[PDB]
C-alpha cells in the first residue's frame, strides 16, 4: 500500500518494505511514481543493486523505532531533498520502513513543515492518507521542531 | 416479532462497530500457506464447509491471501501442488477494515464489491515504538446479516 | 437510505410471498442423479461456486435429492462413484413449500432448520384429472435476505 | 409423505406408491400404521408377494383419473371397511395411487360421509392434512353423494 504526498514542487511516495522476489514489480511502483532515490529508515532486508541498475539509488539511514530522527539525519535529509528536486524536478523521493506508520511519515512531515506547511496541517495530511502515523513522542517531536524554512 | 427485531437491527447498524460483530482472530477458520494439497488437505478443506479460507504465513496474524474452494477445481491431489502456487492463479481481493467502522458503512462496501469478507484491524498506540496496524480478527456479510435478522 | 430500505423490506416480508422471489425452475442451477462423479464432473461442480445442487432424476421438475459440495470430501474420482451413492451416504433434508407462502414465514422456517432451501410448489387444479403439486423452483434464504437489504 | 386420519373406530392410510427396491421401508411404514390391507386405486407398479408375505393384502381396485368411483367400487369399498375393521379392530386401511389428491382422499372421505361425519367437515379434514386434494368433478361429488349411514 504506497503512499503519495505532494506539495509545492516537491513529491514523496511512502512505501512497504519489499522482499528480493518482490524486487522488480516494486521497481516497477516506484518508476510509475518517478522515485530516483530511496531512504531506508530502519533495517535493510533487500539487495540494492537490481533497483541501482534501475537508475534508483537507495540511501540507508536508520534511526531509533519509535524516536525522532538525530539532528544530522534532519540536516542530511532536507539537503538530500533540496538538491534531489533541484536536480530532477517532478521526481519522487521514497522513504520506507519495515514496522511503519512512525519513522517515515516523521521524515516526511519534517521536509513538509520545512516546506511551509502548519505543524497541525501537516500531521492532518498525513493522517489522512496513513491512519495512525505518529505515536506519542513523534508527534510532540513535530510539535516543538523549529522550522528554518529551508 | 421478527420484523420488529429486523428493524430494531436496522437502527443499529449505525451504532454497532464491525469489532462487536466479528469472529477473534484465534477463533477463526484458517490455513497456512506452506499447506501442500494432496488428497488429505484438499478433501479436510472440502469438509470443513467453508466457501473461502484466509491464508497465513507465520504468524496467524499475518494474513497474505484468500483461498476460495472453488480454486480447487482443477487441481489433481497427486501433483501436491502448494497453496502459495493455486493462490496466485486467482485473484481475491483482501480487504481490511478499522475496528471502529460502523455496520452499515460496512454493509455498504460488502454490497458495491465481489467482496463478503473483511480483516479487523485497530491503531495500535502502545509505545515507545512505532504505531501499527494490529490485527484483531475476521467480519463477514453473514455477521452483518445475523446482526440484522438477530 | 439504506436503513430505510432495510425497513421497508423487513415490512413488506409479510405481503411478499416466495414465488415472487423463488429462481424458477429452468433457471436453477442443477444436476441429474445419473451423473458419475470423476474428476471432470467434480472439478465442474467445485468451479460452479455453488454449495448446495438439487438433483433431479427424469424430469427437472422431479428433485430427489440435495447434494452438498462438503459431500464430496473423501470421494476419489478414479473410483468414478455415482451420484446416486454418495447422496444416500449423507442425509439432507428437501424441504417443500407453497407458492403462496409469506416470506416471513418461510425466514422463520429457514431460521428453524439447517435447511437453508426449498422447494417452490403450488396446487394444480386443472382438469379434469387428479389436482397435484407442481414444482415452480427454488427459494433460498439468501432470496430472502436480498429481499430485505434490496 | 403418508397421511392418517382417525374418525370413530376406524383409520385409514393416504400414502405414495413405491418402488420395488424401496418395498422394504414401505413395509416397515405400513406395519408401524398397523396397515392390514392396501387398496391401490391407480395403475399397480410394484410387486405384491412380499407384501403378502408380510401379512398384508394388495386390493387392485383402479378407477379413472380425476373421476368419482363407480357404484360397485363404493359398495366393495364400504363392505370392505366395515368387514376389515370388525375383523381385526384399530387396524389401518392403506389407500394410495400414483398420481395423488384426487382418488385415494375421495374413497377416505366416502368413508368419513358414511361415518356420520358431514361433507364439508369431511374435505376440510382432508385437505387440513393434504392441500389441494379433490378436483372440482370429485368435490362436487362428494357433494352430490347420498349417505347410507353404513
Amino acid at each position: 500500500a504506497p503512499v503519495e504526498v505532494t506539495y509545492k514542487n516537491m513529491r514523496f511516495l511512502i512505501t512497504h518494505n519489499p522482499t528480493n522476489a518482490t524486487l522488480n514489480k516494486f521497481i516497477e511502483e516506484l518508476k510509475k511514481y518517478g522515485v530516483t532515490t530511496i531512504v531506508r529508515v530502519c533495517e535493510a532486508t533487500y539487495d540494492t543493486t537490481l533497483v541501482e541498475k534501475e537508475g534508483i539509488h537507495v540511501l540507508d539511514w536508520p534511526f531509533d523505532d519509535g524516536a525522532p530522527p538525530s539532528n544530522q539525519i534532519v540536516d542530511d535529509w532536507l539537503s538530500l531533498v533540496k538538491i534531489k528536486f533541484r536536480e530532477e524536478p517532478g521526481c519522487c523521493i521514497a522513504v520506507h520502513c519495515v514496522a511503519g506508520l512512525g519513522r517515515a511519515p516523521v521524515l516526511v512531515a519534517l521536509a513538509l513543515i520545512e516546506g511551509g506547511m502548519k505543524y497541525e496541517d501537516a500531521v492532518q495530511f498525513i493522517r489522512q492518507k496513513r491512519r495512525g502515523a505518529f505515536n506519542s513522542k513523534q508527534l510532540l517531536y513535530l510539535e516543538k521542531y523549529r522550522p528554518k524554512m529551508r | 416479532m421478527e420484523e420488529l427485531n429486523i428493524i430494531q437491527g436496522a437502527l443499529e447498524l449505525r451504532t454497532k462497530t464491525v469489532e462487536d460483530v466479528m469472529t477473534p482472530l484465534r477463533d477463526c477458520f484458517m490455513i497456512t500457506g506452506e499447506a501442500i494439497l494432496d488428497f488429505n488437505t484438499m478433501s479436510e478443506i472440502m469438509e470443513s464447509g467453508y466457501t473461502r479460507i484466509p491464508v497465513f504465513e507465520g504468524e496467524r496474524s499475518n494474513i497474505v491471501d484468500l483461498l476460495f474452494v472453488k480454486d480447487l477445481a482443477f487441481v489433481d491431489p497427486d501433483d501436491c501442488t502448494p497453496l502459495k502456487t493455486i493462490t496466485k492463479f486467482y485473484n481475491h481481493p483482501l480487504h481490511f477494515v478499522f475496528n471502529d467502522t460502523k455496520l452499515d458503512a460496512m454493509l455498504e462496501e460488502f454490497k458495491k464489491g465481489k467482496s463478503h469478507l473483511a480483516i479487523v484491524q485497530r491503531v495500535n498506540n502502545e509505545g515507545e515504538g512505532d504505531p501499527f496496524y494490529e490485527v484483531l480478527g475476521i467480519v463477514t456479510l453473514e455477521d452483518v446479516i445475523e446482526e440484522i435478522i438477530k
